[PDB]
């Protein structure tokens, strides 16, 4: 299927004392393989998928002196921001950074992406064509015009379709045991009665992976959302996903409604009914 | 920006009485990312609790999971406090197998 | 593999 290579970054002031706080993941897919967290006593860049292991101290190093390097941007990026937008050096204030490439079931590069927020809201984003930027707002349109001149997009644009891409299919071909695995939804349906006139259908995928997926409720081969509840996507802990979509319906009327499951792991779309006996 | 916490409180694995398992408390699209997060058994913080490394969604809002492990039972209570800069009080999910 | 980026705001 398509994959994608993707690094996320976060970085908080902290104005009583010291530096901010700084954490730095990596992803392939949905699995995390790398981190790196500013409280940690490693100080490195540090693995998180077996298959990462594989790299040899060179990688380490330079992934370490690398990580190092964004923390200090980000450091200097907050204090630059704190000026623009003419704010007390007395507040904590967020910086965050995600970048990364996505290729086809051909592992060709398909897009890239690079963007940084400032207090939970877009600050600047490379543009599709990996040429332009989106500035939100004017300190926005400072720090474009600056980039502009810097032929800052050029050096993204070269790392996004070139190193970024080779180095997710270096992963996809050395984690192929679990990262080329797709692990279908485990599906089941629990009833649980609300009244002694009506209950409740959940339609539950467990341990799947990747985390995309859809759970639609019908009703008489019709889609059903009234009196439906679906949860958000979350992680197992180990690695696999679980969702539920829930139903109330009349007692008695259960086999009425079927809940229909789709993701990559399943070649065609599974439906599930309530067995009565059950 | 300020975000309030979505939280869900549920197993890893189909919950058994007896049978060990592993309690999680997902918190997601909040900001800032300061988040007090606590794990509880009879109204009690659980002392030995892991979480992942913070990261975001499309929209800049982060998540968080913490993790213990835990046996259920038919009498114990388990649930998972949240507290943040958008919330008044702490805010108490409880467990519930069926979720 | 991480870039060395040029991104000073």
């Amino acid at each position: 299927g398509s994959h994608s290579m993707r690094y996320f970054f976060t970085s908080v002031s902290r104005p009583g004392r010291g530096e901010p706080r700084f954490i730095a993941v990596g992803y392939v897919d949905d699995t995390q393989f790398v981190r790196f967290d500013s409280d940690a006593a490693s100080q490195r860049m540090e693995p998180r998928a077996p298959w990462i292991e594989q790299e040899g101290p060179e990688y380490w190093d330079g992934e370490t002196r690398k990580v190092k390097a964004h923390s200090q941007t980000h450091r200097v990026d907050l204090g630059t921001l704190r000026g623009y937008y003419n704010q007390s050096e007395a507040g904590s204030h967020t910086v965050q950074r995600m970048y990364g490439c996505d290729v086809g079931s051909d592992w060709r590069f398909l897009r890239g992406y690079h963007q940084y927020a400032y207090d939970g809201k877009d600050y600047i984003a490379l543009k599709e064509d990996l040429r332009s930027w989106t500035a939100a707002d004017m300190a926005a349109q400072t720090t474009k015009h600056k980039w502009e001149a810097a032929h800052v997009a050029e050096q993204l644009r070269a790392y996004l379709e070139g190193t970024c891409v080779e180095w997710l299919r270096r992963y996809l071909e050395n984690g192929k045991e679990t990262l080329q695995r797709t692990d279908a939804p485990k599906t089941h349906m629990t009833h649980h009665a609300v009244s002694d006139h009506e209950a409740t259908l959940r339609c539950w995928a467990l341990s799947f992976y990747p985390a995309e997926i859809t759970l639609t409720w019908q009703r008489d081969g019709e889609d059903q959302t009234q009196d439906t509840e679906l949860v958000e996507t979350r992680p197992a802990g180990d690695g696999t996903f679980q969702k539920w979509v829930a139903v109330v319906v009349p007692s008695g009327q259960e086999q009425r409604y079927t809940c229909h499951v789709q993701h990559e792991g399943l070649p065609k779309p599974l439906t599930l009914r309530w067995e009565p006996s059950s | 920006i300020q975000r309030t916490p979505k939280i869900q409180v549920y197993s890893r694995h189909p919950a058994e009485n007896g049978k060990s398992n592993f309690l999680n408390c997902y918190v997601s699209g909040f900001h800032p990312s300061d988040i007090e997060v606590d794990l509880l058994k009879n109204g009690e913080r659980i002392e030995k609790v892991e979480h992942s490394d913070l990261s975001f969604s499309k929209d800049w809002s982060f998540y968080l999971l913490y993790y213990t492990e835990f046996t259920p039972t038919e009498k114990d209570e388990y649930a998972c406090r949240v507290n943040h800069v958008t919330l008044s009080q702490p805010k108490i999910v409880k467990w519930d197998r069926d979720m | 593999a991480l870039n060395t980026p040029k991104d000073h705001i």
